[PDB]
């Protein structure tokens, strides 16, 4: 509980347990302002593009945090030691924890 | 010096043999023992089981490690099965040391 004072530790082991494993992955990120805090409107407008890539949307000044590779969690040791003595694996619960926040 | 487990009390030598079954002794009494004995021989199976203390890595290296694979490759013979009469073969020595610890 800031200011002096973590609030959170760097947690990035692997245990694999019997049956199964789990990775945790600590990173540290950085976000900047987006849009100057607007909801911009996109579209293909002012791109000049052809039939096919046409689209019309909205930007925001929102980020968001995506961990949807697998070398987020896995090692390339643990990758190894996943892919050639397991016939399958399946994700079974996630826990995300995001600490120690910095705005400059 | 051939590797393997120094024991000063190793598996003892179970060793086996036939049974003398004798032929035809004569009538009368003869005291120089016997030279004939019936042609025979044994078979049979035999099971031998035993139990192993593993010892897990406990390695915290980042890279790949250096494996006992099979060549994946258009071969004419599998590694390590039999012939096309029946025989079965070893390729090559396998040893032991694969897996890295440092010093």
């Amino acid at each position: 509980d800031g200011v002096g004072n973590a609030s959170g530790n760097w947690h990035c082991d692997s245990t694999w347990l019997g049956d199964r494993v789990i990775t945790t992955s600590t990173r540290t990120w950085a976000l900047p302002t987006y849009n100057n805090h607007l909801y911009k409107q996109i579209s293909s407008a002012s791109t000049g593009a052809s039939n096919d890539n046409h689209y019309f949307g909205y930007s925001t000044p929102w980020g968001y945090f995506d961990f949807n590779r697998f070398h987020c969690h896995f090692s390339p040791r643990d990758w190894q030691r996943l892919i050639n003595n397991n016939w399958g694996f399946r994700p079974k619960r996630l826990n995300f924890k995001l600490f120690n926040i910095q705005v400059k | 010096l051939m590797g393997g487990f120094g024991l000063k009390n190793p598996p003892p030598q179970i060793l086996i043999k036939n049974t003398p079954v004798p032929a035809n002794p004569p009538a009368e009494f003869s005291a120089t023992k016997f030279a004939s004995f019936i042609t025979q021989y044994s078979t049979g199976q035999v099971s031998v089981e035993i139990e192993w203390e593993l010892q897990k890595e406990n390695s915290k290296r980042w890279n790949p490690e250096v494996q006992y694979t099979s060549n994946y490759a258009k071969s004419a013979n599998v590694d390590f099965t039999v012939d096309n009469n029946g025989l079965y073969t070893e390729p090559r020595p396998i040893g032991t040391r694969y897996l890295t610890r440092p010093l």
